[PDB]
């Protein structure tokens, strides 16, 4: 219901940054979690999405093999491990949640996520 | 009135045979609204151990329920189903006729 | 037989007044009750070993959470609407929702809502839509409901995605139990009833529900009155096909047609 992102800052090119997200509500494990980003000018797009343990998470082709999504149901927190950062990755990173029933695939669009944090700012140089 | 009286039907799982275990069934149906009181009676006294199905409804939205209890009918025992509902003025008693 | 096994998710919500309310629910796969949802419980009980279908424990828990949220909000919404419109209590709402799978992986879904046993609105494609008879106060209620984009998305998700996938798994999980045939026991009796007798043709302990019982004069049907197919606590059924006749007519038979008899009928003469 309430999400707070943390871990944003300034990173040099080739750098690594670990974003985190805190959820306030109950049954965190049943919510679909997602990392979204908005760069100046460009629209708010998806970086990574995650749902059930057995299920493989989803990624944007630009961040495939570089970023990794994970959850810690016990610690009620969502993580984004950003590796080999580029200045292209400079954006406001948002944390999103939604109840998505079993017959439906993890949503790729931002319009489908219901809970949004105020976001974190990440900037990459060189 | 949008309200509808319940149709009470008393019957048994197997054709009655005195001194052998059978099941007494009471199917209450076609009533609106769902608030209803149903009891199975032995010799006019309420049977406590009765069981029932989860209240459900038909396509036409009218409700139905099945009350039931295991029992051994005896030649001198009189079984009935007592049902109360807003549409009724007195808890209606329908008797179990061995021939149904 | 796929059409004979639609999933019906039924909700009964009784609001005696501004304080008292209870919401109970069931699930039917064809004639079989697969689930139960009491107001006193946080979860939706499974009544069959195969009731989860092919859904994972965590897939099922997401649905449990959706339902719990749906329940509490549904009560909230109705209490608010009756206040906005001055619909005085007692109020009873009912929901028939689910789907039916067709061959070639196609499906059909529905969401029907009744108020005081009368249809008032339904979910159609992407939005709520009122029934043809429906009073004018319902058109205002739908306008507020159609503003809620998130809800319209979830019900499209449940009806279009979750439901077809659920029942396909229920049909594979419960394949064995769904294919059972329990042969009926049939007998004739003197049904008590001016100048008229009641002929009673008992058909009992049959499964599944489709049955055709008729009083005949051989090769000549009458004005047969097969009553309700009444239920038994073991999921078998009971039927009294009765005929209101004048004294004598004593050359009539009873023809009992049921799937468990494999093409042959039980004929009872009297
Ligand atoms: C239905 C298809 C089922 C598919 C397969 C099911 C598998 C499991 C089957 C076994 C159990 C069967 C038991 C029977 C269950 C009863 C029937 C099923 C009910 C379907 C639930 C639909 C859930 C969608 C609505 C919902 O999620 N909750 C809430 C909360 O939404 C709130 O929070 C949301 C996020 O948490 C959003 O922020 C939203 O904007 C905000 O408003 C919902 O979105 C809103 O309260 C709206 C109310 C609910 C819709 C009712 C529509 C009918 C009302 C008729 C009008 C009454 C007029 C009376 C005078
Ligand atoms: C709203 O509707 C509910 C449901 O009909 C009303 O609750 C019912 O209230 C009566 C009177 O308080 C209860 O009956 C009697 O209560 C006394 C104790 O006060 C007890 O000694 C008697 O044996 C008898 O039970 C009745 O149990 C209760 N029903 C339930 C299921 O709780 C409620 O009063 C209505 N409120 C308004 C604003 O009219
Ligand atoms: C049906 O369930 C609701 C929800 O659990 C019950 O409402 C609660 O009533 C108690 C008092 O009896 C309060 O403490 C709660 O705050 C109420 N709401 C919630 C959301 O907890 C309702 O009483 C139940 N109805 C019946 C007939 O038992
Ligand atoms: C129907 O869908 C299921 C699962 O997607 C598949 O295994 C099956 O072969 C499909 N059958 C047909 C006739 O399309
Ligand atoms: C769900 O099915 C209906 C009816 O076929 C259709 O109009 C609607 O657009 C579908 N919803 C989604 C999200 O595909
Ligand atoms: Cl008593
Ligand atoms: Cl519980
Ligand atoms: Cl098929
Ligand atoms: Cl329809
Ligand atoms: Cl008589």
């Amino acid at each position: 219901v309430q999400l707070v992102e943390s871990g944003g800052g300034l990173v040099q090119a080739g750098g690594s940054l670990r974003l985190s997200c805190a959820a306030s509500g109950s049954s965190f494990s049943s919510y679909t979690m997602g990392w979204f980003r908005q760069a100046p000018g460009k629209e708010r797009e998806i970086v990574a999405g995650i749902r059930w343990s057995d299920e493989s998470p989803i990624y944007a082709d630009s961040v495939k093999g570089r970023f990794t999504i994970s959850r810690d149901n016990a610690k009620n927190t969502l993580y984004l491990q950003m590796n080999s950062l580029k200045p292209e990755d400079t954006a406001v990173y948002y944390c999103a949640a939604r109840l998505v029933p079993p017959g439906i695939p993890i949503p790729r669009t931002s319009e489908s996520m219901r809970y949004w944090g105020k976001g974190t700012l990440v900037t990459v140089s060189s | 009135m949008i309200q509808r009286t319940p149709k009470i039907q008393v019957y048994s799982r197997h054709p009655a045979e005195n001194g052998k275990s059978n099941f007494l069934n009471c199917y209450v149906s076609g009533f609106h609204p769902s608030d209803i009181e149903v009891d199975l009676l032995k010799n006019g006294e309420r049977i406590e151990k009765v069981e029932h199905s989860d209240l459900s409804f038909s396509k036409d939205w009218s409700f139905y329920l099945l009350y039931y209890t295991e029992f051994t009918p005896t030649e001198k025992d009189e079984y009935a189903c007592r049902v109360n509902h807003v549409t009724l003025s007195q808890p209606k008693i329908v008797k179990w006729d061995r021939d149904m | 037989m796929q059409r004979l096994f639609p999933l019906r998710c039924l909700q009964i919500s009784s609001f005696a007044n501004s304080s008292w309310t209870r919401t109970d629910g069931l699930a039917w796969l064809g004639e079989l009750q697969t689930h139960s949802w009491s107001n006193d419980s946080d979860t939706v009980r499974s009544l069959k070993p195969w009731s989860q279908g092919t859904f994972s424990d965590q897939q099922w828990e997401t649905l449990q959470h959706i339902f719990r949220v749906y329940r509490s909000s549904f009560t909230r919404d109705v209490k608010e609407f009756a206040k906005m419109l001055r619909l005085s209590y007692p109020l009873e709402l009912q929901v028939s929702a689910g789907c039916e799978v067709h061959p070639g992986n196609a499906s059909n879904n529905f969401f029907h809502v009744a108020f005081q046993g009368k249809d008032i609105l339904s979910f159609q494609g992407t939005s709520w839509e009122p029934t043809q008879e429906a009073p004018l106060w319902v058109n205002l209620a739908i306008q507020v409901l159609n503003q809620d984009k998130w809800t319209r998305e979830t019900v499209q998700w449940l009806l279009n995605g979750t439901c077809p996938q659920f029942v396909s798994g229920l049909l594979e999980s419960g394949k064995s139990e769904l294919k059972k045939q329990v042969k009926p026991k049939a007998w004739l009796s003197r049904g008590p009833s001016p100048g008229r007798l009641l002929l009673v043709c008992h058909v009992s302990g049959f499964y599944p529900k489709p049955v055709w019982v008729k009083w005949m004069r051989e090769q000549e049907q009458q004005g047969t009155q097969p009553g309700d197919i009444l239920p038994n606590a073991d999921e078998t059924w009971y039927l009294r096909a009765t005929l209101d006749v004048v004294a004598g007519a004593a050359g009539l038979s009873c023809r009992v047609k049921h799937s468990s008899l494999e093409g042959q009928d039980i004929v009872l003469y009297w």
